[PDB]
C-alpha cells in the first residue's frame, strides 16, 4: 500500500503516465 | 532606611553566589531526579521497544518524506522574524544564501501545484546542519548586547519621536503610535 | 483614504500558494456588513415590550412587504457567523499562527467574545419561552458576586427593563466589533500572513487581480447557501419552542441551545460544581490567550510546520476538533448517566488537549 | 536668581542653533557643593564630530544614548553641562548647539536627563561619574602652573587648601540616594533661566522648560 | 562502505576532515521501506530497537494512550 | 521588530556546548576558497538514477534524540539556552564544532607551532561545513520540474481564434445577473 | 551593583567646606619616589621603559614601528584600516566588551598613526594598570579581523579626510609632504584615497602585520606606575603564547623631488609656504 | 515586514503612500532569475485544470488520511458505543 504511507508513497505509473499526454497545437471548441 | 536595608539583604545574597563561583568548567548536574532516572531506566526494555522507539522512527519517516517531496532542507524551515535567525542570515555568504533563496521559492510554487517530485529528485538527505556555525555567532553577539546594556529597565520620554517611549526603536510599529500624518505624502523610515 | 485602500487592498502583496482556507476572514467581515443592514432594518418594525414582543415580531412576517425574508436572514446568517469564525480559528490552530502574529490572536479572542455577547443578547429579544429561561440561567450563572444581577437584570426578576437594555445592547456591540476589527487589521498588516507551507517566500504576488477574485469566488457560494437555507429550511438549526409565549412559572419540557452554544452547555450538565463549571471557561480561554507569547515558554528555536500531513500521530488540534464535536453531541442529549460518563471522558480530554499545546 | 529668557532670533546666519539653560546652584563652602560637582559629571557632555573609541549609540551615560539614538539620526552637534560656584551663590546647567529642526528634541532630552537625578539614576551611573571626575581633576594637577593656580583658588575659596586625601574621601561615600537627595532638594520643581541665538523658530516655551521639571509620572 | 548518506571524501590539502561512520547490518523489517537508520552500535538504544514494531504502532498509541482513560472513566464516571 | 529573542539560562535544556540537537561533525578549512575545489571533486545523490522510495539514502542523523510527556515532534536542531562563564571545550579530533563563545572563552584555537593570529583566522564560521554537505545540499536550476507541464503546452499558437470577445461577455454576463440581483 | 553592602551612607553630611574632616591616621611624613628612567626586555624582545612621580593617574603605551613610509603600490591604506580597527574584537574579547569597559572604567584611550609610528595609548587611575595592560596588547597580538566589522568601519576612512576641507593649516602640511617627497616614502597619503578601498580584505591586513608587528619593533613605555608589578603583568601576557615571529626588513632611503603646487578655494587669504630639505634628518 | 539588510533600498527615489505595503516587505533576488509568463488571453485555462487533476487529487487525499480520517473513524466508534450502553441502560432501568 502506496497510498497515505510516509514509508512508501509515490504516483501509480498510469498517474505519472497521464501527465505526460499532449493537445498542443489542438482546439476543438473553435468554430463557436 | 528602608531601601538601603533591603540593598543589604540583596547584596549579602549576591556575595554567597559569587563565593561558590568555579574558575573552569563543570558538568552540568542531570536534568532529572534519581528517582525518575531509576523508574526510566528500570522500564526501558519495554518502552523503547514497544513506544518510544517506533514513534521516533515514524517521526523522522513523515519530515523526510515531506521535506523531499518539496525539495527543502530542514534549516529552511526557520523563519527571519526570529533575532537569532535574522542575524544568522546576515552572516551568510552568498553561495548559501542564493540556494537557499532558489529552494524555497521551488517549495512555494510546488506547493501551489500540489504535485509530487519525481522520485529521482528526492535522492539526497534534508537533514544536514548547514546553519549551526552562523547561529551559534548570532547567539554569542545577542546575549552579550544583553549584558551590556539590557540590564536594567531604562526610562525615556512617552509618546515622542514615532515611539511610545518604553523601548521601541522602530516608529509606529504599535497602535497608538499608528497614521503619523495627517497631510502630505508621508514618508518611509529607511529613507531618513 | 483612498491612498491607503490602495496600499492594503490592491498593491498588497501575497504569496502564491494561499489557498481558499486562508479568505475566511474576508467573509466573517462580509456577514458582519450584511448582519448590520439586516439588524437595522429589522429595528425599524421591532417593539421592546415584554407585554407584546412576540406579537411584534409576528407583525413583521404576517402583515409587512418582504417582511419574511429580513427576519429569516438575519436569523440564518448568524449561523455562517459562527461557523466561518470556528473555521477561521481552527486554521490558524492549525497553522499556529500565533507563533509570530501575537497581538492579532490577542485581538481576535476578543472579537469572538464580543460575538458570543451579541449573538445572546440577540437571542433574548424575540422573547419566546426559550429567551426568557435562557435569560434566567445565564444571569443566575454570573450570581457569585452580590447585588450584581439584580442590578444588571434591572429588577429582581427577568423583566420589560431588561428587554429594553439588552436591546440597546445589542444595538450598540456590533459597532464596537468593527472598531476592533480595525485594530486586528492593523496587527495583521504589521506582520503579514503566513503561508500554508511555513516557510518564508520571495515568490509574491499582487492581491487585486489574483487573491480578490477567489474572495469573490468564495463570496457568491456563502450568499448562495444563505439564500437557500433561508427560503426553503433544509435544516432545523433553530428549535422551535422558541415559538411558544413566555410563561414564568413553567419551563419547557425539552431544552436545546442555539448549535453554536451547545458545547458550552454541555459542560453545564457533567461538572459537578457550579464554580467548577464557570471556572473550566475561564481556564480553557486563558489557555487560549495564553498562546500568544509560546515562543518564551521554551528555549529551543520554533517552526511553524507541524508536520501533520501523513503522520499516524495526528495533532492536537484535530483531537481538540472531535472533542468539541463529541460535545456538541452530548449537549444535544437528554441528562442521563452514560452521556455523563462520555461526557465526562469528552471533557477530561478537551481540557488536555488546551493545556497541551504550550509543551513543545 | 530671576527666572526668565532672553532670545535673539536671526535666520541670516545658517542653520544652528545656540542655547544655553541654567538653574541656581550653592557657594563654594556648601556641604553639597562636591555633589554637585558629581551630577555636572552625571549628566556629561558629547560631540558629534569626535567621540573617542565608543560609539554613542552603545554609550554607558543613558543621556548621551537617548539624544544619539533621536529620530535614527540622532538630534544634537554638541552639548555639555556644566557648574560655576561663586562666594555666595552659583549656577548649574548646561549649553548646546543643535539644527534648526533639531532644537526641540535637543533640549527637553537634557531636561529629562537632569530631571532623572531627582527620581531614578542608579550607582553603576554614579560610579561611571566618579571615575570619569577623578580622571579629568586628579589628571589636570600635573604642572606647576596648574598646582600654584589650584592653591591660590582654595586659599581665595575657603581660606585653606584641602589635601587630595580629603576630596577623595568625601567624594567616596556619596552614593545614589545622596544624589538624589540633594537633586530633590535645589533642581526639582525650580526656577531656570534660559539664552539662546540663532534659527530659533523650534524653540519651546519658558513654561514648557520651568514645567519639564518634575515628571508626572511618579 | 560509510553509514548514512555518506560519500568518501576527498583529499584536499588545506582541508581537515572529520572521522565518518562505517556502516553496519540492517536488521529485519526494512525490506521495501524508505530507510531510517538504526543507533550506534555502542549504545544501549541498539539493545532494544525492534524495526518490526513499527507496524502495530498505530494500534499501540491509541491503545496506551486513550484505553486506560477509557478504563478510569468507565469505572468512577 | 515588535518581536524579543529569548536568550537565558535554563535547567531543563542544556546549552548547546554540552548538548547539541544536531549532529556535531564538522569538516574545517585553513581557507574558505577551498570550498570551491570540493564543488568540482565530488560526486552527488542526484547526479544518478534512482525509482523506488525504498532506493533513498538513510539520513546520516538518528531518530532518537528529543523526549518527553506529551511531545509529538522528536527531532529539532536549535535552542537559544545560555552558555556559561566557562564553556566546554570542543573537542576537534572528533570533528566538534567550534563557534562564538567556544572560541572566545577557550583554549580550543591555540596550536605550540604557529603564531597565535594565523591560529585565530582559521575560526570563523566560514571555515567550517558539515560532513555530507557537498553531496546533499540541493540547488535547484528553475522552479519547473521537467516532469511537470508549463506554458509550452497550453499556449495558443499561431492559427488560434481572438478572444477578447469571450473574456468580455462571459464578464459582463458575471455583472448583468450581479445587476438585476441587487 | 546588586544591592550594597554598607549602609552608612553620606558620613560627613553637613560639614562645611572649610572645615577638615581628616583624622590624624591619615596623615604621613612624605618620601619621595625615585623618577629615573627604569629599563627592561622580555625574552621575546619587547623592551619596557616606566617612570613614577607619585600622581595618581598613570599613562600607558605601546609603540609599534609601522608607519605609511612603508607601504607600497599594493598596500597602500592599510595601516590606515589598522588604526581604524584598534580595540575590535581580538582572540579572548569582543569590540563591544572592550570599549564598553574601557568606558567603565573611567579611562580615555586611543591610537595615532603617522609617517613613521603606529601608537596605542590609554590613562586612568594607576590602580587599574593590570586591567589595561591587556587590552593594549591584544591589538597586536591576536585580532580576529572578522568580515562584518571591517565592512561597517568603513565610513571613517573618508570622514578623515572630509573634515580636512576645513582646516588649510594642516591641507598645507599635506601638500607639502606630497610635492617634497614625490611617489615615495615620507609622500604618501596619510588616508585611504578611492583607489584604498579595493584591497580592504582581511589578508592585506594580516599578511602587512605579519611584516611588522613583531616584539622587536615595539616599546611598552609607563608613567606612574610601579616598575616590577608592570614588568610582571607584561611577562603574564606573552608567556600563553606565539607572538609574530621576527623579520629581518630593509628600509629605502627618500627621494627628495621638490616641485610646485597650487590649490584654489574661496578662502579671503593667499596661502603660501616654501620650503627645503633637511639632508639626513634625526 | 522584512529584515532591516533586506528592505534597504538601491534607488533614492520617494516611496509613494499607495506603495507603503509593497516596500516594506522588500527582499533582495540573490543570484537574480530570469522569468516568463504569457497573457492569459493566450492560454487554455479549464484544460490545464483537469489535465493534472488524479495528481493533485492524489496528493491532497494521501495527504490527510492518516490525521483526520483515523481519528474520526474511533469517535464514531466510541459514539455507536454509546448509543449501545444507553439503550441497554433504558431497558434495565426501567423495564420489569
Ligand atoms: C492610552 C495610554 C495613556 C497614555 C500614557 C501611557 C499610560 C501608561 C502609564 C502606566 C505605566 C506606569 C509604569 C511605568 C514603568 C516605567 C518603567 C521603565 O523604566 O520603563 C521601561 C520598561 C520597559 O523596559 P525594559 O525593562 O527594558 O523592557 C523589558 C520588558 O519590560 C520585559 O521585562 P521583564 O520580562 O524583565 O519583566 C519586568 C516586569 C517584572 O514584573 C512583572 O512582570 C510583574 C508581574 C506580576 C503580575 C501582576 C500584574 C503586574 C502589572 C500591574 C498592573 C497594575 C496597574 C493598573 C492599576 C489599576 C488602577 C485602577 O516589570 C514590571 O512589570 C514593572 C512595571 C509594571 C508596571 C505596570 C503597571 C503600571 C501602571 C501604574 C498606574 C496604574 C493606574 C492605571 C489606572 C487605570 C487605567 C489603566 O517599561 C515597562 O516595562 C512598561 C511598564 C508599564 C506598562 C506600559 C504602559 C502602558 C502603555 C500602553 C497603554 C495601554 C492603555 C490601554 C487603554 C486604552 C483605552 C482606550
Ligand atoms: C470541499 C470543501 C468545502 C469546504 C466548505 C466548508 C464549510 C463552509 C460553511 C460556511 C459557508 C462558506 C461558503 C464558502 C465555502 C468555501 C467554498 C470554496 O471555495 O471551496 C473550495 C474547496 C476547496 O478548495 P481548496 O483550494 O482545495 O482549499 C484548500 C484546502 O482546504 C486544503 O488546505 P490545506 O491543505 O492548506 O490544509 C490546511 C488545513 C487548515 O485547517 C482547516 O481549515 C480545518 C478546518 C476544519 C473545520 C473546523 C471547524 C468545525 C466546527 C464545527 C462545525 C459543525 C458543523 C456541523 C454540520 C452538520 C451537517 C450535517 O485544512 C485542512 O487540513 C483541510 C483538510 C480536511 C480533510 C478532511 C477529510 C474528511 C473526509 C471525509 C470523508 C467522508 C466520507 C463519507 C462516506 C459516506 C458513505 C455512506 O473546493 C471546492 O469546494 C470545489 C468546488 C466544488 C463544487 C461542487 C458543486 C457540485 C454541485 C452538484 C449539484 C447536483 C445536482 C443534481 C441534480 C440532479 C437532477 C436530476
Ligand atoms: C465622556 C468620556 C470623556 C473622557 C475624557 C477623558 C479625558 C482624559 C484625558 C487624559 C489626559 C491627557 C493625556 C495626554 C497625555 C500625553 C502623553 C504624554 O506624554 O503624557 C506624559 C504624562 C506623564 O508625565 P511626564 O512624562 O512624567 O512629564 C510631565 C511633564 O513634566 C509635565 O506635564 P505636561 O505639562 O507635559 O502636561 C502633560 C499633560 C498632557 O496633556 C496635555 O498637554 C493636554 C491636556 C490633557 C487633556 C485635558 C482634558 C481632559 C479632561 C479630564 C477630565 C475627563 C473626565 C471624563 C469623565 C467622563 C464622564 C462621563 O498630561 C496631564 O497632565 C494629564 C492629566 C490628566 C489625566 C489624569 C486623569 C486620571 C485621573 C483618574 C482618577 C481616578 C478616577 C476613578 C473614577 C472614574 C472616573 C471616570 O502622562 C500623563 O500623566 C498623562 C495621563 C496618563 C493617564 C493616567 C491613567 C488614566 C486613567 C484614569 C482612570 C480611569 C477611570 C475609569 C474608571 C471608571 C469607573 C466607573
Ligand atoms: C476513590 C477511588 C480512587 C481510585 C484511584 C485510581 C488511580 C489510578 C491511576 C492510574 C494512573 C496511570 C498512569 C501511570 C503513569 C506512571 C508513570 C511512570 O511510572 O513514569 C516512570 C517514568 C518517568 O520518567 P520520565 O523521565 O518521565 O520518562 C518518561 C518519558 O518522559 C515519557 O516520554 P517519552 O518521550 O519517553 O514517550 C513519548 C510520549 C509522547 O507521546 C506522544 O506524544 C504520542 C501521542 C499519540 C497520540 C495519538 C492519538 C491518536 C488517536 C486519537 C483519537 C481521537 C480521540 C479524541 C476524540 C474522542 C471523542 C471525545 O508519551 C507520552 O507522553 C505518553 C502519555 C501517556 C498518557 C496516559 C494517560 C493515562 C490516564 C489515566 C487516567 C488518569 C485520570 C484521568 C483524570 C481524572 C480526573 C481528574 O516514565 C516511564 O518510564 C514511562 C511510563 C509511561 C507509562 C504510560 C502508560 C501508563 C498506563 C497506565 C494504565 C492505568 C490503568 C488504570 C485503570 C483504572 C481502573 C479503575
Ligand atoms: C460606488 C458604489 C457602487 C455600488 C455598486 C452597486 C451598483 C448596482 C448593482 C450592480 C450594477 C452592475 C455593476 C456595475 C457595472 C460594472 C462596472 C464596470 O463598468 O465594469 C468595470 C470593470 C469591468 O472590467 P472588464 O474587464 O469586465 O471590462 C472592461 C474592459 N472593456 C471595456 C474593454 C470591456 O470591472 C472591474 O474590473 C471590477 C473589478 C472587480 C471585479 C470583482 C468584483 C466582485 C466583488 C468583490 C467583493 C465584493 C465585496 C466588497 C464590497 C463591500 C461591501 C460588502
Ligand atoms: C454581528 C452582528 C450581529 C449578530 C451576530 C446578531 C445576532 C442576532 C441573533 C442571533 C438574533 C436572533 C434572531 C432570532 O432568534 O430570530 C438577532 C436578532 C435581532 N437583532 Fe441582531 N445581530 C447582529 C447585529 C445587529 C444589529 C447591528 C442590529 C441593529 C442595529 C440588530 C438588531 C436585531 C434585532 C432588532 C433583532 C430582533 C429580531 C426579531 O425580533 O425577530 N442586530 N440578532
Ligand atoms: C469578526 C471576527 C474576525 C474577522 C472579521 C477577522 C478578519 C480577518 C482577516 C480579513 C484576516 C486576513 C485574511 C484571512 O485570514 O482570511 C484575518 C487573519 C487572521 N485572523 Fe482573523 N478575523 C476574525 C476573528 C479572528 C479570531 C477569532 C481569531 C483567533 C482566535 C483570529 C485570528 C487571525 C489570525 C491569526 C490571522 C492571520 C493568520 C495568518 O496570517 O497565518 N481572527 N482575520
Ligand atoms: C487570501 O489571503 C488574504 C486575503 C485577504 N483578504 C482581505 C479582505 C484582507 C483585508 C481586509 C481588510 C482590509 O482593510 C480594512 C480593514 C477594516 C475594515 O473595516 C471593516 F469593518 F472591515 F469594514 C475595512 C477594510 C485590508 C485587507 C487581507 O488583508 C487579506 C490578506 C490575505 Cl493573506
Ligand atoms: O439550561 C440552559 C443553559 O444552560 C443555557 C446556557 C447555554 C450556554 C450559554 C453560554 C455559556 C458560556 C458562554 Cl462564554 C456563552 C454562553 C449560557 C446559557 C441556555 O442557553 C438555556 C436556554 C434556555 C433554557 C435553558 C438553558
Amino acid at each position: 500500500i502506496r497510498f497515505g504511507n510516509p514509508w512508501r508513497d509515490d504516483y501509480p505509473e498510469w498517474i505519472w503516465k497521464s501527465l505526460r499526454v499532449s493537445r498542443k497545437d489542438k482546439d476543438m471548441f473553435a468554430p463557436f | 532606611q528602608f531601601h538601603r536595608e533591603i540593598g543589604k539583604l540583596f547584596a549579602s545574597y549576591s556575595n554567597k553566589i559569587t563565593a561558590n563561583s568555579p574558575v573552569q568548567y563543570v558538568p552540568s548536574p542531570p536534568t532529572k531526579g534519581k528517582v525518575r532516572r531509576a523508574l526510566s531506566s528500570a522500564l526501558m526494555p519495554v518502552w523503547f521497544k514497544f513506544f518510544r522507539g517506533p514513534l521516533d522512527r515514524w517521526n523522522l519517516a513523515v519530515m523526510a518524506k515531506y521535506l523531499r517531496d518539496h525539495g527543502l532542507m530542514y534549516d529552511d524551515l526557520y523563519s527571519d522574524k526570529e533575532p537569532v535567525f535574522a542575524r544568522a542570515l546576515e552572516l551568510l555568504p552568498p553561495d548559501i544564501q542564493a540556494a537557499r533563496f532558489r529552494r524555497l521559492m521551488r517549495g512555494t510554487y510546488l506547493n501551489h501545484l500540489r504535485l509530487y517530485l519525481p522520485v529521482h529528485e528526492q535522492n539526497y538527505d534534508p537533514f544536514i546542519p548547514y546553519m549551526a556555525p552562523y547561529v551559534e555567532e548570532a547567539k554569542f553577539q545577542l546575549q552579550e548586547e544583553e549584558e551590556l546594556l539590557g540590564y536594567h529597565m531604562w526610562e525615556g520620554v512617552w509618546y515622542s519621536g514615532g515611539v511610545t517611549g518604553f523601548g521601541d526603536k522602530e516608529p509606529g510599529e504599535h497602535f497608538l503610535v499608528a497614521l503619523p500624518n495627517l497631510y502630505g505624502a508621508g514618508g518611509s523610515p529607511m529613507q531618513a | 483614504f483612498m491612498s491607503l485602500f490602495r496600499a492594503h487592498l490592491v498593491f498588497y502583496r501575497c504569496a502564491l500558494n494561499l489557498n481558499s482556507s486562508y479568505n475566511f476572514g474576508f467573509l466573517v467581515a462580509m456577514t458582519f456588513v450584511l448582519q448590520i443592514i439586516t439588524g437595522i432594518t429589522l429595528a425599524f418594525r421591532y417593539t421592546s415590550e415584554a407585554s407584546c414582543a412576540f406579537a411584534s415580531v409576528q407583525h413583521l412576517v404576517r402583515e409587512v412587504a418582504a417582511g419574511w425574508e429580513f427576519r429569516m436572514l438575519h436569523a440564518t446568517t448568524a449561523s455562517f457567523v459562527f461557523l466561518c469564525i470556528l473555521i477561521h480559528m481552527t486554521r490558524g490552530l492549525y497553522n499556529w499562527s500565533y507563533s509570530y502574529l501575537t497581538t492579532a490572536w490577542m485581538s481576535g479572542l476578543v472579537l469572538y467574545l464580543l460575538t458570543i455577547a451579541t449573538a445572546f443578547l440577540g437571542y433574548v429579544l424575540p422573547w419566546g419561552q426559550m429567551s426568557f429561561w435562557g435569560a434566567t440561567v445565564i444571569t443566575n450563572l454570573l450570581s457569585p458576586i452580590p447585588y450584581l444581577v439584580p442590578w444588571l437584570l434591572g429588577g429582581y426578576y427577568v423583566s420589560d427593563v431588561t428587554l429594553k437594555r439588552f436591546f440597546v445592547l445589542h444595538f450598540i456591540l456590533p459597532f464596537i466589533g468593527c472598531i476592533i476589527i480595525v485594530l486586528h487589521i492593523f496587527y495583521l498588516h504589521l506582520n503579514g500572513s503566513s503561508n500554508p507551507a511555513g516557510i518564508d517566500t520571495a515568490l509574491k504576488v499582487a492581491f487585486y487581480p489574483h487573491m480578490l477574485m477567489t474572495d469573490a469566488k468564495c463570496l457568491s457560494y456563502l450568499i448562495g447557501l444563505i439564500f437557500l437555507q433561508a427560503a426553503f429550511g433544509l435544516m432545523e438549526l433553530s428549535h422551535p419552542d422558541n415559538s411558544i409565549p413566555v410563561n414564568r412559572f413553567v419551563t419547557p419540557l425539552h431544552i436545546v441551545p442555539e448549535w453554536y452554544f451547545l458545547a458550552y452547555y454541555a459542560v453545564l450538565k457533567v461538572i459537578p460544581s457550579k464554580t467548577g463549571g464557570l471556572l473550566v471557561f475561564m481556564s480553557s480561554l486563558i489557555n487560549l490567550g495564553l498562546l500568544s507569547e509560546i515562543r518564551a515558554l521554551n528555549t529551543r528555536m520554533l517552526i511553524r510546520q507541524q508536520f501533520m500531513t501523513r503522520n499516524v500521530v495526528s495533532g492536537w488540534v484535530i483531537i481538540w476538533v472531535y472533542s468539541m464535536i463529541f460535545l456538541i453531541i452530548i449537549g444535544s442529549a437528554i441528562p442521563q448517566a452514560t452521556y455523563i460518563l462520555y461526557g465526562r471522558l469528552a471533557t477530561i480530554l478537551y481540557l488536555t488537549t488546551g493545556l497541551v499545546l504550550c509543551l513543545y | 536668581f530671576c527666572g526668565s529668557e532672553l532670545l535673539h532670533r536671526n535666520d541670516d546666519m545658517g542653520p544652528t542653533a545656540h542655547v544655553a539653560v541654567g538653574f541656581e546652584g550653592v557657594p563654594w563652602k556648601s556641604p553639597d557643593a562636591v555633589t554637585f560637582m558629581l551630577m555636572q559629571a552625571i549628566v556629561g557632555s558629547y560631540r558629534k564630530h569626535d567621540e573617542g573609541i565608543v560609539p554613542g549609540k552603545v554609550s554607558a551615560n543613558a543621556t548621551v544614548r537617548n539624544v544619539c539614538n533621536k529620530m535614527t539620526v540622532g538630534c544634537a552637534d554638541m552639548f555639555s553641562a556644566f557648574n560655576t560656584c561663586y562666594s555666595d551663590t552659583g549656577l548649574f546647567g548646561f549649553y548646546a548647539q543643535c539644527d534648526e529642526v533639531a532644537l526641540e528634541h535637543c533640549v527637553m532630552e537634557i531636561m529629562f536627563g537632569i530631571t532623572s537625578l531627582s527620581y531614578a539614576v542608579t550607582d553603576e551611573e554614579v560610579e561611571r561619574a566618579k571615575a570619569q571626575l577623578k580622571t579629568q581633576l586628579l589628571g589636570h594637577l600635573d604642572s606647576t602652573t596648574a598646582v600654584a593656580e589650584d592653591i591660590g583658588r582654595q586659599m581665595l575659596a575657603y581660606g585653606r587648601r584641602m589635601p587630595l586625601a580629603e576630596f577623595l574621601k568625601r567624594l567616596e561615600v556619596i552614593d545614589a540616594e545622596e544624589v538624589k537627595r540633594v537633586a530633590w532638594k535645589y533642581l526639582h520643581d525650580a526656577e531656570v533661566a534660559v539664552a539662546g541665538l540663532g534659527p530659533l523658530f523650534g524653540m519651546p516655551q519658558l513654561i514648557n522648560l520651568r514645567r519639564a521639571t518634575f515628571w508626572l509620572r511618579y | 562502505k560509510l553509514e548514512g548518506s555518506l560519500l568518501p571524501p576527498p583529499h584536499i590539502p588545506g582541508i581537515r576532515r572529520a572521522p565518518r561512520e562505517p556502516a553496519s547490518p540492517k536488521m529485519a523489517g526494512m525490506e521495501g521501506r524508505m530507510p531510517v537508520r538504526l543507533p550506534p552500535e555502542g549504545s544501549r538504544f541498539r539493545q532494544y530497537v525492534d524495526p518490526r514494531a513499527d507496524v502495530y504502532f498505530p494500534l499501540t498509541a491509541v491503545l496506551v494512550t486513550l484505553g486506560p482513560l477509557y478504563m478510569f472513566s468507565k469505572a468512577f464516571f | 521588530s515588535v518581536h524579543s529573542h529569548n536568550i537565558r539560562p535554563d535547567k531543563h535544556e542544556l546549552p548547546a556546548s554540552e548538548v547539541p540537537l544536531y549532529y556535531n561533525r564538522f569538516d574545517q578549512a585553513d581557507h574558505p576558497s577551498l570550498w570551491q575545489l570540493e564543488e568540482e571533486q565530488q560526486r552527488k545523490h542526484l547526479d544518478q538514477e534512482v525509482t523506488d522510495v525504498s532506493q533513498l539514502v538513510e539520513p546520516v542523523s538518528s531518530p532518537h534524540q528529543t523526549e518527553g510527556w506529551f511531545k509529538r515532534l522528536r527531532y529539532w536542531h536549535y535552542k537559544e539556552t545560555a552558555e556559561p562563564t566557562f564553556p566546554r571545550t570542543p573537542d576537534l579530533s572528533k570533528g566538534e564544532l567550534a563557534a562564538g563563545a567556544t572560541v572566545t572563552r577557550t583554549s580550543v584555537w591555540h596550536d605550540p607551532n604557529e603564531p597565535a593570529i594565523v591560529s585565530v583566522s582559521r575560526f570563523a564560521p566560514d571555515n567550517f561545513r558539515a560532513v555530507g554537505f557537498a553531496e546533499n545540499v540541493p540547488n535547484p536550476e528553475s522552479t519547473n520540474s521537467d516532469s511537470h507541464p508549463d506554458f509550452r503546452e497550453y499556449r495558443l499558437g499561431p492559427g488560434s481564434v481572438d478572444r477578447r470577445p469571450f473574456v468580455y461577455f462571459m464578464s459582463a454576463s458575471y455583472f448583468f445577473i450581479t445587476a438585476s440581483m441587487m | 551593583y546588586v544591592g550594597k553592602e554598607n549602609t552608612k551612607g553620606n558620613v560627613y553630611e553637613g560639614i562645611p567646606l572649610d572645615q577638615s574632616i581628616l583624622e590624624p591616621a591619615d596623615l604621613r611624613d612624605y618620601v619621595p619616589p625615585h623618577s629615573n628612567i627604569q629599563y627592561s626586555k622580555l625574552d621575546n624582545g619587547l623592551r619596557i621603559a616606566s617612570m613614577d612621580r607619585g600622581g595618581l593617574t598613570a599613562s600607558l603605551g605601546l609603540f609599534v614601528h609601522a608607519g605609511t613610509r612603508f607601504e607600497d603600490v599594493t598596500n597602500f591604506g592599510v595601516t590606515h584600516m589598522i588604526q581604524n580597527l584598534a580595540f575590535a574584537s581580538t582572540a579572548h574579547l569582543s569590540l563591544l566588551r572592550t570599549v564598553k569597559t574601557i568606558e567603565v572604567l573611567g579611562a580615555n584611550a586611543g591610537c595615532v598613526v603617522g609617517r613613521e609610528h603606529l601608537v596605542y595609548s590609554a590613562e586612568c587611575l594607576r590602580s587599574h594598570m593590570p586591567l589595561l595592560v591587556p587590552m593594549l596588547t591584544g591589538n597586536v597580538l591576536f585580532p580576529r579581523f572578522l568580515p562584518w566589522e571591517l565592512k561597517a568601519c568603513k565610513e571613517k576612512l573618508i570622514m578623515a579626510r572630509k573634515r580636512l576641507e576645513h582646516m588649510p593649516d594642516q591641507m598645507v602640511s599635506e601638500l607639502l609632504h606630497t610635492t617634497a617627497w614625490h611617489n615615495n616614502t615620507l609622500g604618501h597619503k596619510l588616508h585611504c584615497t578611492e583607489r584604498s578601498l579595493g584591497h580592504y580584505n582581511p589578508d592585506v591586513i594580516r599578511h602587512y602585520m605579519l611584516q611588522h608587528f613583531s616584539p622587536e619593533n615595539m616599546v611598552f613605555v609607563g608613567v606612574n606606575v610601579n616598575h616590577d608589578e608592570l614588568c610582571t603583568w607584561l611577562m603574564r601576557a606573552f608567556v600563553d603564547y606565539n607572538a609574530i615571529p621576527p623579520s629581518k626588513r630593509t628600509v629605502a632611503s627618500p627621494v627628495y623631488t621638490g616641485g610646485d603646487v597650487r590649490l584654489e578655494t574661496p578662502s579671503p587669504h593667499a596661502h603660501m609656504a616654501i620650503a627645503f630639505e633637511t639632508p639626513g634628518g634625526w | 515586514g522584512a529584515p532591516k539588510f533586506e528592505r534597504k533600498m538601491l534607488g533614492s527615489y520617494p516611496v509613494s503612500p499607495e506603495f507603503e505595503m509593497v516596500w516594506r516587505d522588500r527582499l533582495t533576488a540573490h543570484g537574480g532569475y530570469i522569468q516568463q509568463t504569457i497573457s492569459p488571453y493566450q492560454l487554455k485555462f479549464i484544460y490545464p485544470f483537469w489535465h493534472t487533476f488524479f495528481a493533485r487529487c492524489w496528493c491532497k487525499c494521501s495527504a490527510y488520511a492518516w490525521p483526520w480520517v483515523w481519528p474520526g473513524l474511533i469517535t464514531f466508534g466510541l459514539v455507536k458505543k454509546m448509543n449501545h450502553d444507553v439503550e441497554e441502560d433504558i431497558r434495565d432501568h426501567y423495564w420489569y
